[PDB]
């Protein structure tokens, strides 16, 4: 039950939500991809970010943490301080 | 096999 | 700790009132006092009365389960809003509208029980007939006294 | 009542174990494929539950049906109970409807296991109880009261017309 | 169940009480009805250790049942004659219930249409 | 270990009651975003789920099977 | 009598035995939860003795074995009633706490 | 040693159990107490011998 | 009883004749020795109480409350040598002689075969506890709680003495043992109703009754924790006994005189019990719970039915072990956080398991959990003021409601939640403290096995 | 409201957070994936619909009645996360959370037991101590006079600083011990 | 080999836990169809109930008057 | 054993078994086994112990108490006559409270031997039962915790003041 996860697993899993995302070309994103100025994204869409990221590892990211993650990298940094990972 | 240390409080006395 | 960092009268000059709210690390104009009639509070803030649920819990408290911080005023009931008592919290439909629900739909269920006690179900039978002058010995008479005849027919 | 309630929770607990710690009926389903054994044990538990015939739960609780209609009773409380005999069969298949019919609603990283022989035995002789229990009960009891066994049609098939309702 | 919207739906009168009936004499329109046989004696029944309820007027079946489950223990289910004998006589004494039922709902029809006749006479 | 993902590229929304919310969704202008994100739970092994009947029926032709095998076996054993 | 009540008395304390075993311990168990759920399978095996031979004869009792305490005419004893209820309800109690145990073993496994 | 459990949790207390009740319970008066057993028409008793008589026979219903 | 008062007297040549280092094992070992010898005052008979000389007999009553008398005074002097050792060392010395000096007067409190020497010893017993509070207490209020504890007991017992010199000089004697003989039934009047006030309102106060318990929760509370323990365990129950002794003279006056005192108990354990519900002060919750208890003690030795003295003498030896053990553990974490408010240290059951389970196990003792002597005597009472009216029942029932709610959110409040940040001086649980919450506690769960030594005279 | 950094919410905040419960409060009328898939993406194009108003009077009466329309149509037992506030499984796991200094009250023949680990330890807490007057000295050369204006704490400035008040945020528990 | 854990796709079963089951599911089937075919009469009734209007007045003691 | 006539039984009327089926109860084979296996070890254990017991022996005796003067015929604050009649008065109210123990016994396990016919066969456990209440009732209820031989003496003489009123009112 549970199993570990790693920073390659969450940034794989983090790129792979993001690479669904309609809104997000596949070919130009990266880890240190910024949503607003890289991307092009809307806060809206970074809400829906966010909240793709809650469903996908289970777990909600508050809203003062939520609003001030703006690059994958970022997300998978928070999602690796909330779980221990590299224990 | 990346066994962790279980903090618990002295359990001796 | 010292004297003048202790509860103490209630306040009636603005200076003293001012230095009331630098006692218990508050703003002056957020500072109200309890109104004195005479019930002991003192000088003691009067926190809007919210529980303890309803503030933010995903900020870093220094004490996460009271959700409270260190030199922040307590509420007079502290003890008593704390998330395993009495809480305030809002919910989805309205006080009063939930006591209009709950005593209508209890008051219905008591006079729908008393109008089913009224007039009671029954099956299409007579009594159930039971031998040996309606079983005496069974039932507790003494043996030395003797019934009334209860005799069953056929039908 | 005991066999096929412990089975209840037992298998919800399984699904809670599955999921990761995921109680809420919103974020479950596709589990009928996914979890057969626990399908199958808690089909079985909700159709004892709301007293499929000749499971356990039918050797108790449509007697009780068949002696709440067949006696000088608060009207009412009849009533009552008949419509809370609707909601056992409501509720029941909302457990089967949300839990393991439709899509899956819980997140991706699937972990879907119940492959323990602890998990697996342990479910399989309440299985049995609930299958078995009511049947042997209730033949090996010795009788106690007169059951009403006469009534008419309607009256006799009142429990199962509501539960089918 | 149409009894019960003939009493509350419709009048007390002609509906029979239950809790209070037969309200008529046991003779009155039967010449020379016969009494009921009990089979099993008082003390036989006292003996098997009965339910106060069991003791009914068919509570010999029963103890024959009773009977037959302890000497076929463990064989629990080769006792289905007697206790299939013991629920046809329970059904045969619930048939005699409803027969003392329908007695009185058509004699307080009997009672009713002999006052209308009385009332329509003079 | 290291845990190798499915492809995202695969997970199309074709063949799924998301192509009909995204015909439901472009009837009047919008555009679902998040379809591809969704696509796996209505494709795969996941697709093509039972109904209601067909859960409480589970089991029912092995069980009518061996109900019929025993019941030729009653008839045949009383004779 | 001498089946029955022997048998009764010793479903109970052969429940209250791993009590006292962990009670009495020092070192790291040998798989504890093993050792209750096997004693509770034993004690559904040992009362179902009693309950087999109440449905032969409908065998009641009571075992009033150990003065207690006499408050001047209540004479509370510590009184067991093998009755139907008791008979019915703990193999049923037994089976039903044996599979919850075995079910224990795997869901509590990381507490 | 393979049946270690049936001696030390099974035997050892039905003997301690048997012990305590066949010589420190049954020799006080009312401890155990038991239903006597149910005496039906067409028993014989063990320590009498005295055949119970059968039922009068039945109006045969059916 | 000369058996038991020359081996106490010659605790004081143990403690002051001793070395330096050994000036608590020494009292402890023969504390724990004259504890031992206390089992020889178990030779009661059912018509006869063990009647030893003039001044001293014995009968059910008074052997449980000199068996926990005696058996008190280790348990203190294992309480009181941790907070004491940076004493100085003949201050430490009088500490233990005012100890020993106090369990010396109850046990011939206990044992008065006449009133006046009763009065005497019970009223000397203010003096140590006095000088123990207002000596050794720690805060500042230890001084007040002193004179509020003097002069409550004073202003009850100076009228008690009038009155018993008047029973002295009207029945002409004062011994136990002939007033059982030479008691005359009291009439109506406002002498004989004055007559029984003062015969009662030093032991209401002792108890004490609700109205006139102001001095309690600033005793209990300001004492240090040998002087709660004695000041709960035995200083409250001196009422109890007395009342017991007392309303053997009060007949039937009391059929109609205890009727304001029993509503003021009625409706004081429904009170101070719902005080316990918000009080933050640990220590005061325990001193509260301990005014709760006494209530239904008072109410059960005023409608004197022979149910309600086996309940309430039960009650009063089931409630001494568990209020000593309920302010040992509110000592064992003072000693760790050195505060008394219950909201500080929390979460205590993730760092100390085994105090946490004493503390369950006294929780549980506290709501009378059955088959304890506490439920026992809690039952009894309940009993008897059920045949005494039938109404009584709602306010016993809902204080055990009450009862309950207070005496888990002690033990969730400290034990339970999330522990404290800050607080990191929380020590493993000693050998010591867990040898003080095991001597409360074993004693307490064995005596559920052979309940009827704790039942009083008339089992 | 209630922030560790801001004084208070933003509008574009407060318009963030609302669109963020409505599509939970949604998601939890809306049970299936498909149909909140629907009324998700409508309820997104309700948002977009007046995105552009720059009347921040106008914008704030919109927030507000649409923070009415939200209170009348909020699931009344929304979805919650396992391990969020109000979940099944939200601090359930706080009676394992042993803090770290515990481990300094250990008898030595347990502390013996681990011996690379406590031999590990004790220059974890050398490396607190010779780094705890640094951050003091660092914390009181930067705040500004009148004590710090928000809750923000500065990370390390030199090659060798670690950053101040760090012990309590790196040796916090695991969230499964 | 034990069940691995699987992403975005349908788990890993055992040929075991399909088979069990099954083997219940058909148990279950069977033992309905089984205790339906031989009693008949638990669910739908063990003897006739009787229409109280078709009993003739000569059996019920109803002289006409 | 006990005495059967302050601890009545009837005689035990078991019937014969009588088995009509081939398949064979368990209950034969586990009393056999429980014979074997368990009833003659503990009664070997028990002869040991009861051949040590029978290497010594030795008596212990019932207390007689003889009658001394009861409290009717003590003089008035005489209190060493009427303490010896208090002493006798005590221990016969608690001979008398083990009476009632003795019938309630009787009840109990009358009713429970009994089983279902137990509200016709034992009318007579409970006609000594309600004999022996009133009787216990009429004696000493109502006295208080403080109880004596002179309360129970004076609500003696109230209901036969009582009993005497009504009496003359009634002739
Ligand atoms: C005369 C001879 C007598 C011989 C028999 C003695 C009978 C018992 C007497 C009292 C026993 C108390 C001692 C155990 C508890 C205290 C210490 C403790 O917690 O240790 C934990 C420890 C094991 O746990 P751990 O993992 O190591 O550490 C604890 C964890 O940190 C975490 O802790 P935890 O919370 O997980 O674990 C604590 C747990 C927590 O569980 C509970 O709190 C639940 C208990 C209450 C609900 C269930 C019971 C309800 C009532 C039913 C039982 C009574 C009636 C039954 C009878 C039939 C029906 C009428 O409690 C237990 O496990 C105790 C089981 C037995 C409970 C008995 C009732 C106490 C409840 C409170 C009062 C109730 C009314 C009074 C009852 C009096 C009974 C005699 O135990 C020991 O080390 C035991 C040491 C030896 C104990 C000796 C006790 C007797 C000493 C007397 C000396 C003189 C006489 C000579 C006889 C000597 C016999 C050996
Ligand atoms: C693992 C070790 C097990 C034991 C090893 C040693 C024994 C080995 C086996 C051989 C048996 C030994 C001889 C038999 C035992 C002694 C027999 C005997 O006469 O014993 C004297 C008596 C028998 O009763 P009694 O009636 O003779 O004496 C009672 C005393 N008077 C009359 C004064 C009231 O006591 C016992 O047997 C004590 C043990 C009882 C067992 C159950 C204890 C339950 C405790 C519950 C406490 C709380 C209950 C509260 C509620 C009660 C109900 C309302
Ligand atoms: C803790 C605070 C509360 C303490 C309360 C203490 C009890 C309350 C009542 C006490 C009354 C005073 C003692 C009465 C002793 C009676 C003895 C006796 O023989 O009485 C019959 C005697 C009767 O006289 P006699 O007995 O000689 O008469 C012969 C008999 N007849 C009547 C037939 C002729 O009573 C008296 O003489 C007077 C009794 C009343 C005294 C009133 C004065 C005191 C007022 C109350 C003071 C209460 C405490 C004050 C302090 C409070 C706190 C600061
Ligand atoms: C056969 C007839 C049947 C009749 C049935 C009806 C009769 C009884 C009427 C109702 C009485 C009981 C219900 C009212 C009190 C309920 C108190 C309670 O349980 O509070 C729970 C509350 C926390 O609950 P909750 O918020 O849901 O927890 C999840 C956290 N978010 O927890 C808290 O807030 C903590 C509170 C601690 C202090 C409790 C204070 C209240 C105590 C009330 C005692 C009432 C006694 C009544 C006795 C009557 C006797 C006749
Ligand atoms: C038990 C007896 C079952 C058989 C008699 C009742 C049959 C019946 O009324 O069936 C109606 C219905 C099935 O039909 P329906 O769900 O409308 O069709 C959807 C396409 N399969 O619904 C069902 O058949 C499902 C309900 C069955 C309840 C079984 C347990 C009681
Ligand atoms: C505050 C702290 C908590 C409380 C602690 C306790 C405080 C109260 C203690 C005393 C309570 C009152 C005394 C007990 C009353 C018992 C019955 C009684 O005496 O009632 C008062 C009396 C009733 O009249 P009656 O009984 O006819 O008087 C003639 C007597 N032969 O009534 C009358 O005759 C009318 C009133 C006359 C004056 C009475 C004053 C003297 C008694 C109190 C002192
Ligand atoms: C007359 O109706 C007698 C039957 C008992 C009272 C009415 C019960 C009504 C509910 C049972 C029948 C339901 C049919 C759908």
């Amino acid at each position: 039950d549970a199993p570990p996860l790693t920073l390659e697993g969450i940034k794989d899993r983090v790129l792979y939500v993001l690479k669904l995302y309609d809104k997000i070309d596949p070919e130009k994103l990266s880890v240190n991809s910024h949503f607003m100025k890289d991307l092009g994204l809307d806060s809206l869409d970074q809400v829906e970010i966010i909240m793709a990221m809650e469903d996908e590892f289970g777990f909600e990211i508050p809203d003062i943490d939520a609003e001030k993650l703006m690059c994958p990298q970022e997300i998978v940094d928070y999602i690796a301080d909330k779980k221990d990972v590299y224990e | 096999g990346k066994r962790l240390f279980i903090i618990k409080p002295s359990g001796f006395y | 700790i010292t004297k003048d960092m202790l509860p103490g009268p209630y306040p009636k000059t603005p200076e003293e009132r001012a230095a009331a709210a630098k006692k218990y690390n508050m703003r002056v104009e957020d500072y109200e006092p309890y109104p004195d009639d005479g019930m002991g509070y003192g000088d003691y803030p009067k926190l809007p009365d919210r529980s303890q649920q309803e503030r933010d819990p995903w900020y870093d408290w220094d004490h996460p389960d009271l959700r409270l911080n260190w030199g922040e005023p307590m509420h007079w009931d502290l003890d008593m809003y704390i998330r395993n008592r009495v809480d305030t919290s809002p919910t989805p439909v309205n006080w009063n509208l939930m006591c209009k629900h709950l005593f209508g739909f209890v008051a219905f269920m008591l006079f729908m029980f008393w109008v089913g006690e009224t007039y009671p179900t029954y099956q299409p039978v007579g009594p159930k007939q039971y031998p040996y002058n309606n079983l005496y010995l069974e039932r507790g008479g003494d043996p030395n006294k003797e019934p009334e005849p209860v005799v069953h027919y056929e039908i | 009542h005991a066999f096929f309630k412990a089975m209840l929770f037992m298998c919800s607990g399984s699904i809670i174990h599955s999921l990761n710690d995921e109680q809420d009926i919103r974020k479950m389903g596709g589990l009928f494929k996914a979890m057969p054994f626990t399908t199958t044990a808690l089909i079985i538990g909700s159709l004892a539950l709301t007293g499929m015939p000749f499971l356990t739960g039918f050797y108790s609780k449509d007697l009780i049906i068949e002696s709440a209609n067949t006696s000088y009773t608060n009207a009412w409380a009849l009533l009552m109970t008949l419509v809370a005999t609707s909601f056992t069969a409501i509720y029941s298949t909302r457990i089967i409807f949300f839990a393991l019919l439709g899509q899956p609603r819980f997140p991706t990283l699937i972990n879907i296991n119940e492959n323990n022989p602890f998990l697996i035995n342990s479910i399989k002789r309440l299985l049995i109880g609930s299958l078995f229990a009511g049947f042997i009960i209730s033949n090996n009891i010795p009788p106690m009261t007169i059951p009403q066994m006469t009534m008419p049609h309607y009256l006799k098939m009142t429990a199962l017309t509501v539960t089918i309702l | 169940g149409a009894h019960l919207a003939r009493r509350y739906l419709g009048d007390a009168s002609v509906e029979p009480e239950p809790l209070r009936m037969p309200t008529f004499p046991p003779d009155y329109g039967f010449p020379e009805r016969k009494e009921r046989e009990m089979v099993a004696t008082q003390q036989e029944m006292n003996d098997a250790q009965l339910v106060l309820q069991q003791r009914d007027y068919c509570a010999h079946y029963l103890i024959r049942f009773l009977k037959c489950k302890r000497d076929s223990f463990p064989n629990f289910l080769a006792c289905k004659h007697e206790q299939h004998d013991w629920d046809y006589c329970e059904h045969l004494d619930y048939v005699k219930r409803m027969k003392e039922f329908e007695r009185e709902r058509r004699l307080l029809q009997r009672k009713k249409r002999r006052e209308q006749r009385e009332a329509d006479m003079a | 270990s290291k845990m190798e993902l499915p492809d995202y590229k695969q997970w199309k929304i074709e063949g799924t009651p998301l192509e009909t919310v995204q015909e439901k969704l472009a009837a009047r202008g919008l555009r679902d975003p998040w379809g591809r994100n969704e696509a796996w739970r209505y494709m795969g092994g996941f697709a093509n789920n039972v109904s209601f009947v067909g859960a409480l029926l589970k089991g029912f032709k092995w069980g009518f099977a061996a109900f019929v095998v025993a019941v030729g076996a009653e008839y045949y054993l009383e004779s | 009598m001498n089946l029955f009540s022997s048998l009764t008395l010793v479903t109970l304390i052969l429940l209250t035995m791993p009590i006292a075993a962990i009670n009495f311990n020092t070192h790291k168990f040998t798989n504890y939860p093993l050792y209750v759920k096997t004693t509770i399978s034993c004690a559904f095996i040992t009362s179902m003795i009693p309950t087999m031979m109440f449905i032969h004869t409908g065998q009641e009792m009571i075992i009033s074995n150990w003065h207690w305490l006499t408050i001047q005419t209540l004479k509370l004893s510590l009184s067991f009633k093998m009755d139907f209820f008791s008979m019915m309800f703990v193999p049923v109690a037994l089976f039903v706490t044996w599979s919850i145990m075995e079910f224990s073993m795997w869901y509590m496994h990381s507490d | 040693r393979h049946s270690i459990f049936a001696f030390t949790h099974v035997l050892i207390p039905v003997w301690i159990i048997h012990y305590y009740l066949k010589y420190h319970v049954t020799t006080k008066p009312y401890t155990i107490v038991e239903k006597k057993p149910r005496i039906f028409p067409g028993d014989t008793i063990l320590e009498t011998g005295e055949v119970i008589p059968p039922m009068k026979e039945f109006p045969d219903q059916h | 009883m000369l058996k038991y008062i020359i081996p106490t007297m010659m605790l004081m040549p143990l403690t002051w004749l001793s070395k330096n280092s050994m000036i608590w094992i020494n009292t402890t070992l023969h504390s724990l020795l004259i504890s031992l010898t206390s089992l020889l005052l178990l030779n009661q008979f059912g018509d006869n109480s063990l009647n030893f000389s003039l001044t001293f007999f014995s009968d059910s009553l008074s052997t449980p409350l000199l068996i926990l008398t005696m058996w008190l005074l280790p348990l203190m002097l294992m309480a009181s040598q941790h907070h004491l050792s940076k004493e100085n060392l003949a201050r430490k010395k009088l500490f233990i002689s005012m100890l020993i000096l106090l369990q010396l007067f109850l046990i011939m409190t206990f044992t008065a075969t006449e009133l006046i020497f009763f009065y005497i010893m019970f009223e000397a017993t203010l003096v140590p506890t006095l000088i123990i509070i207002t000596r050794w207490g720690n805060q500042t209020e230890r001084l007040n709680a002193g004179l509020y504890f003097l002069f409550y007991t004073l202003a009850g017992s100076l009228p008690l003495l009038v009155a018993l010199i008047y029973i002295q000089n009207t029945m002409g004697s004062l011994n136990f043992l002939i007033l059982q003989y030479w008691v005359q039934p009291m009439p109506n009047s406002w002498s004989n109703t004055f007559m029984w006030l003062a015969c009662m309102m030093a032991f209401m106060v002792k108890m004490p009754l609700y109205g006139l318990h102001l001095w309690l929760p600033k005793a209990h509370v300001e004492a240090p924790i040998a002087g709660s323990m004695v000041l709960a365990a035995i200083l409250l129950k001196l009422g109890g006994y007395g009342m017991m002794r007392i309303t053997l003279l009060l007949n039937p006056i009391t059929d109609f005189m205890a009727y304001p005192f029993i509503m003021l108990s009625l409706w004081g354990m429904i009170m101070t019990s719902s005080i316990c519900l918000r009080q933050t002060d640990l220590k005061s919750l325990i001193a509260y719970s301990s005014v709760s208890h006494m209530a239904l003690v008072i109410v059960a030795i005023l409608i004197q039915t022979p149910w309600s003295y086996m309940g309430a003498t039960a009650l009063m030896i089931a409630h001494g072990l568990t209020s000593s053990m309920l302010f040992c553990l509110a000592n064992s974490n003072y000693e760790r956080v050195h505060s008394r408010t219950m909201i500080l240290a929390r979460g205590l059951q993730t760092l100390l398991p085994l105090m946490a389970a004493w503390w369950l196990l006294a929780s549980l003792t506290n709501l009378a959990l059955p088959p304890s002597i506490n439920l026992i005597g809690e039952l009894f009472v309940v009993m008897s003021t059920f045949s005494w009216s039938n109404i009584t029942i709602i306010l016993m029932g809902l204080n055990m409601v009450i009862t309950a709610l207070y005496s888990l959110y002690m033990l969730i409040t400290t034990q339970r939640g999330k522990h404290t940040h800050h607080i990191n001086n929380i020590l493993p649980s000693f050998t010591r403290e867990n040898a003080l919450m095991s001597l409360h506690m074993l004693p307490l769960l064995l005596l559920s096995l052979n309940p009827k030594i704790i039942l009083g005279p008339l089992y | 409201a209630f922030l560790p950094s801001a004084a208070y919410l933003t509008h574009q905040q407060k318009v963030l957070q609302l669109y963020k419960r409505a599509l939970r409060h949604l998601e939890s009328r809306c049970v299936h994936r498909d149909k909140y898939r629907y009324f998700a993406c409508l309820l997104r194009a309700r948002f977009d619909e007046h995105k552009n108003e720059k009347d921040m009077v106008k914008a704030t009466q919109l927030l507000r009645e649409a923070e009415k329309e939200f209170w009348h149509g909020q699931h009344p037992q929304p979805y919650i996360f396992p391990e969020s506030p109000g979940g099944t499984s939200y601090e359930r796991y706080e009676c394992y959370k042993v803090p770290e200094w515990c481990l300094d009250d250990w008898h030595p023949s347990e502390k013996a037991m681990y011996p690379d680990y406590f031999a590990k330890r004790e220059q974890w807490k050398k490396l607190r101590r010779e780094s705890w007057e640094r951050e003091v000295k660092q914390l009181q050369e930067e705040t500004p006079v009148g004590g710090p204006r928000t809750e923000a704490l500065p990370p390390a400035r030199k090659q060798g600083d670690l950053p101040p008040l760090w012990w309590h945020i790196v040796t916090r528990p695991r969230e499964r011990p | 080999a034990h069940i691995e854990p699987r992403y975005r796709q349908f788990p890993q079963l055992t040929r075991s836990q399909v088979i069990q089951a099954e083997f219940f599911s058909a148990t279950m089937w069977f033992w309905i169809l089984w205790r339906f075919w031989h009693d008949s009469d638990a669910v739908l009734g063990h003897f006739p109930y009787p229409d109280p209007s078709q009993w003739t007045d000569e059996e019920l003691g109803i002289p006409p008057d | 054993s006990w005495d059967k006539d302050v601890y009545p039984e009837p005689p035990r009327r078991t019937p014969a078994p009588s088995p009509q089926t081939s398949l064979p109860n368990p209950i034969t084979y586990l009393t056999k086994a429980f014979d074997l296996l368990v009833d003659r070890p503990v009664t070997l254990v028990r002869e040991f112990i009861e051949r040590q017991h029978a290497k010594n022996k030795y008596y212990y005796y019932h207390r007689e108490f003889r009658r001394v003067p009861d409290i009717t015929e003590c003089h008035e604050k005489d209190v060493l006559c009427m303490f010896e009649a208090e002493m006798q008065w005590k221990r016969d109210y608690k001979v008398d409270q083990e009476i009632v123990n003795i019938i309630q016994e009787r009840l109990k396990a009358c009713q429970q031997r009994e089983g279902e016919s137990h509200r016709q066969n034992c009318a007579k456990e409970l006609q000594q039962f309600t004999q022996v209440v009133k009787a216990y009732q009429d004696r000493y209820h109502d006295l208080g915790a403080h109880y004596s031989a002179r309360k129970c003496l004076a609500k003696q003489k109230q209901r036969m003041l009582a009993e005497r009123k009504a009496t003359k009112e009634a002739a």
